[PDB]
């Protein structure tokens, strides 16, 4: 089954660094555009970044450009978000969504409330 | 909020785990036997002549 | 007035070597024209997607082209392998009527097709109301009746002329400009009628074709500077074909009373060459037509099997 | 015996289908999309399950469908709207928090394999809210590129810079990857939106016919 | 505490995986390697059905294997006669967006839905003679993706609100509601005995539900993306699901796991509709590359191709007698293959 286990989130002081690693199982990693999204307390799902199949095309939300680095290791079958100079507003439960279908370059419903192809997430607080 | 959903999922998984499951060999043999038995009654597998073809 | 029962056609050359070379050329042209035109009519009639207003009009243009080419080309090839080069009096009048009726129908159908270009490009939200199903069938049937009257008006006096002159026609086919030289009585009113019926109407249809392209190329003037280089290139191919049909018609039929050796050199372009150009220039370039043909060509390989 | 009656019934049904074909081709279908904050409700109510609206402009009928009865997931039912002449896409240009959501949705619609041929008529509502916000929340905090952005409104030019930056972001998504985008700067209270949709659909169908008649 | 429930849930998932692995003593391919290949099945479009104005999403053959009802997005349910190609009926729908249709086993009724979230049941045996809306079944919160008649009275319908619903048409209310699906339920299929039914959804899971109870008897995973199609094996003990990950997957209920996956490197496009032949040896699957593939159900060799459509094949169904296959597409034309 399509399963995504996030890890790395915990307490980290403001301005620090934190690595979130998602282990993906049950699907061919190389064929899916992988997304990182977040849900702040008392807020809806917010898209953080996405990375294409081969890693060539990478995009971030404007609030984290120059601070967050999204990468993917298809060989090891995992996704990474290196989060540098954390702000107070970056606190949230970070999920690792997935493109609903391959080999499409459109990431529909990744920020949906009940999206199926999404890890259960890791809390990050500062 | 999500505690009810988690409990329902756990109950579904518990009732799903405790079922009588046959070997995959038996299932494959049953499907193969059914296909072999019914191949003689499959117009698509064996093309039929135009005499009794209703889609001439 | 003991009538001229057969005319004699002088043809394109008196040299037997050149004559044999001319035979291969004309035979090839006739076969190509008839086959290409039949294929286009069959594909347009069968494929379900190709049933828009523009495609019905192009299929009707294809049927008129077969017949014009048929008359002149059969008579010329048979005459070229032949030492005698006669045609009967009844063969002359019949040839005149068929050639004129088909030609008039083709000019009227060409002004109807230039009108569809304008409504499809300067009334684009009203196209599927102005060019609806019940109008396309009417405009084609009117083009054929206009083409018929355009020939009947010419023929009405020719059949009444007495002849006692030499049998010779300085051409490879029959037409009014040489025939008028052979009649005994003063032809003056029929001479004026050729200028009015066939000269001036051809010039008017040429103007109505020309304004349709000039209005469209002014309406497109707001588009991308990289895009207009395509529209001006396509338009220039269409006007280059139009001049080979209409140009010789204006040149000859405005001056019926007199003739020159170069009338034969000019005559070939409408009666044999132009129907070989219409099938390419209006259908090769469409992108749809190649797909509709490769569909039939590939599938007909396998009908031996299923 | 019954074959003749079946033929007559088929003839009647095909006559009805021909009438329905004329009606169907006469009217142009539009897919109205936005979010909860997006002011697509006011837009659809301007010219007045699925909230349908028929509006006739320059005797052309436009049938615009606002699919508000579904869930937040739309990767499947959006495929219902490939026959629409255009996707009206309503965006709160004044709401920077949810503007990235609008950009992501526009990108997904643009690159959806079954919406690759569908032009998007982008209505950037709340230009008055955006104006007062700009004069009064900095677009830069949510879009660092705006810090290094120059204009390609009458009260101040910063409003022009912000609105054209949002337009340029959407057009960047549009052009970065057979269908065009038609951005418009519309307020909440505007009567010209129907005319804007008419002109955009005129251009879309003109381009479609030009491709059809091989001018492009 | 949510964490302990999480631990128990993943422990149960690991237990289920271990049980399936223990019962995975062999594979369908290894056992069926000794049977003869089906060969190349060339299917010709014997009949092409046209009048639909817009793209066709739904199609269902009648039990008489002659009449079939098909739904197009112009708001039209056309009941055809494929033997003679005559349109028996052309029902205009209230909502133009129709994503499903059904032909009742008795054939007196048909059904449809889509984005209107309402199952419209139409009567084809009206005393007056015209076809009118027999019933409007509402309570679904999302678009109606599939619907199948259990009989004249009962109808089970899957919708995008991640649930299915068994309705009594006479009363017009949900007799039963089926929930546990996480994503939109895009297709279901009734069992031959019409007692259980599988529903495929957009969370890459196919759930075997029991009608009389209303609880998910079994859950089947292995798909990688949304499941757009599902159909039982003709014997009722297995089913094949087509999904967006461009692979079909045959599961067995009794074994409770994957039996086989049908895929090819040249295929990178999702499956829209799946059906089995009368014997179940051929699995016909419509793809987005505008063509359908006739996979060998026991060998997975691509055993033919049906490439007569120039747009997406969205619906695909085989007659109960197996004499023909209809594959409606977005061309707006159905095609009866044989």
């Amino acid at each position: 089954q399509v399963q995504l286990q996030e890890s790395g989130g915990g307490l980290v002081q403001p301005g620090g660094s934190l690595r979130l690693s998602c282990a993906a199982s049950g699907f061919t990693f190389s064929n899916y555009k992988m997304n990182w999204v977040r849900q702040a307390p008392g807020k809806g799902l917010e898209w953080v970044s996405d990375i294409s199949q081969s890693g060539a095309s990478i995009s971030y939300t404007g609030s984290v450009k120059g601070r967050f680095t999204i990468s993917r290791d298809n060989a090891k079958n995992t996704l990474y978000l290196q989060m540098n100079s954390l702000k107070p507003e970056d606190t949230a439960v970070y999920y690792c969504a997935r493109c609903p279908a391959p080999f499409t370059r459109d990431c529909f419903d990744v920020t949906s409330t009940t999206y199926a192809y999404r890890g259960q997430g890791t809390q990050v607080t500062v | 909020a999500s505690i009810a959903q988690a409990r329902k999922l756990v109950e579904q998984l518990k009732m799903e785990a405790n079922i009588d499951r046959i070997k995959v060999s038996k299932a494959a043999a049953d499907l193969m036997a059914y296909c072999e038995a019914h191949a003689k009654e499959d117009p698509l597998l064996t093309p039929v002549p135009a005499s009794e073809n209703p889609f001439r | 007035h003991s009538n001229v029962t057969e005319f004699i056609l002088l043809g394109l050359t008196q040299s037997p070597e050149l004559q044999l070379f001319l035979f291969v050329v004309f035979l090839l042209f006739y076969v190509a024209t008839v086959l290409g035109n039949l294929l286009i009519v069959v594909t347009v009639t069968s494929d379900p997607h190709l049933h828009s207003p523009m495609y019905f009009l192009l299929a009707n243009l294809s049927f008129i082209d077969i017949c014009y080419s048929s008359v002149t080309a059969p008579k010329m090839i048979v005459d070229l392998l032949s030492e005698r080069k006669t045609i009967s009096f009844n063969g002359c009048m019949t040839q005149i009527f068929f050639l004129h009726f088909f030609g008039g129908a083709e000019m009227f159908l060409l002004v109807v097709m230039a009108y569809d270009r304008y409504v499809a490009i300067c009334k684009p939200l009203h196209y599927l109301t102005i060019m609806n199903r019940r109008v396309c069938v009417l405009l084609v049937a009117v083009a054929w009746v206009g083409g018929f009257l355009h020939s009947i008006i010419q023929l009405a006096f020719i059949v009444q002329l007495p002849f006692c002159g030499p049998n010779v026609i300085d051409s490879f086919f029959c037409d009014l400009p040489p025939v008028l030289k052979l009649a005994c009585t003063d032809t003056y009113v029929l001479g004026l009628l050729v200028i009015a019926n066939s000269g001036l109407i051809s010039l008017l249809c040429f103007l109505l074709l020309l304004i349709s392209y000039v209005v469209i190329l002014v309406s497109l003037r707001s588009h991308s500077s990289e895009g207009r280089s395509k529209a001006l290139s396509t338009c220039t191919s269409h006007i280059t074909v139009v001049i080979l049909f209409f140009g010789p018609c204006i040149f000859i039929y405005t001056r019926p009373f007199t003739t020159f050796p170069m009338d034969k050199f000019v005559a070939v372009f409408y009666t044999v060459i132009t129907p070989l150009l219409n099938p390419l220039i209006y259908t090769l370039r469409n992108k749809e037509m190649k797909a509709a043909m490769r569909k039939l060509w590939s599938r007909k390989v396998i009908s031996s099997r299923k | 015996n019954e074959e003749k009656a079946q033929r007559e019934a088929n003839k009647k049904i095909e006559k009805q289908l021909q009438k329905d074909k004329q009606v169907y081709r006469a009217t142009h279908r539009l897919l109205l999309l936005g979010a909860d904050n997006s002011g697509k409700s006011t837009i659809v109510k301007q010219m007045r399950g699925i909230f349908e609206t028929k509006f006739q402009v320059d005797k052309v009928n436009f049938h615009m469908f606002d699919v508000g009865g579904q869930r937040d997931e739309r990767r499947k039912w959006i495929q219902c709207f490939n026959d629409v002449t255009a996707i009206i896409f309503v965006v709160d240009s004044s709401d920077y928090n949810r503007l990235q959501e609008a950009l992501n949705l526009f990108k997904s619609i643009w690159n959806n394999r079954w919406l690759r041929t569908i032009s998007v008529i982008l209505f950037l509502n709340k230009q008055d809210l955006l104006a007062e916000k700009v004069l009064a929340s900095k677009i830069e905090d949510y879009f660092p590129e705006f810090a290094r952005y120059t204009t390609p409104p009458g009260e101040d030019p910063r409003v022009t810079r912000a609105k054209y930056f949002i337009r340029d972001e959407f057009l960047r998504i549009s052009t970065a990857s057979r269908h065009y985008c038609y951005p418009h700067f519309t307020c909440a209270v505007d009567t010209e939106n129907a005319r804007r949709i008419f002109n955009d659909c005129r251009d879309i169908i003109q381009r479609m016919h030009l491709r059809q008649y091989e001018l492009l | 505490e949510l964490d302990q429930l999480r631990q128990e849930a993943e422990q149960l998932k690991n237990q289920i995986r271990d049980a399936r692995k223990a019962c995975a003593d062999a594979t369908l391919s290894q056992i069926t390697n000794n049977i003869d290949p089906v060969g190349r099945i060339q299917m010709r479009t014997r009949r092409t059905l046209r009048g639909h104005l817009a793209k066709i999403y739904a199609m269902h053959w009648g039990t008489d294997s002659r009449l079939l009802v098909s739904a197009s997005q112009d708001g039209k349910l056309i009941i055809w006669d494929s033997y003679t190609t005559n349109k028996v009926h052309a029902i205009p729908l209230r909502s133009s967006w129709v994503m499903t249709c059904a032909y009742a086993p008795s054939g007196n009724y048909v059904a449809c839905g889509g984005l209107d979230n309402i199952c419209s049941i139409y009567n084809l045996k009206t005393r007056e003679g015209n076809v009118r809306v027999s019933r409007e079944l509402a309570g679904h919160t999302g678009y109606l993706s599939c619907c199948r008649f259990l009989d004249d009275n009962q109808i089970v319908t899957s919708s995008g609100d991640t649930t299915c619903a068994l309705w009594d048409i006479e009363t017009g209310q949900q007799t039963t509601t089926f929930t546990g699906h996480t994503g939109d339920v895009m297709s279901l299929s009734l069992a031959p005995d019409t007692r259980l039914f599988v529903s495929g959804a957009c969370d890459a899971s196919a759930k075997l539900w029991d009608v009389r109870e209303g609880m998910c008897r079994q859950t089947f995973t292995g798909h990688e993306s949304d499941i757009n199609a599902i159909c039982f094996f003709p014997n009722g003990n297995a089913f094949a699901t087509g999904s967006d990950d461009a692979t079909c997957r045959l599961f067995d209920l009794r074994a409770d796991q994957e039996l086989m996956t049908y895929s090819h490197d040249n295929i990178i496009c999702g499956i829209t509709s799946v059906s089995f032949s009368k014997s179940g040896r051929l699995l016909l699957a419509g793809y987005d590359d505008f063509n359908c593939n006739v996979w060998d159900a026991l060998k997975a060799d691509r055993a033919g191709v049906l490439a007569g459509h120039d747009n997406r094949v969205s619906c695909l169904g085989v007659t109960d007698d197996g004499m023909a296959v209809a594959t409606g597409s977005w061309d707006s034309f159905l095609k009866i293959w044989n």
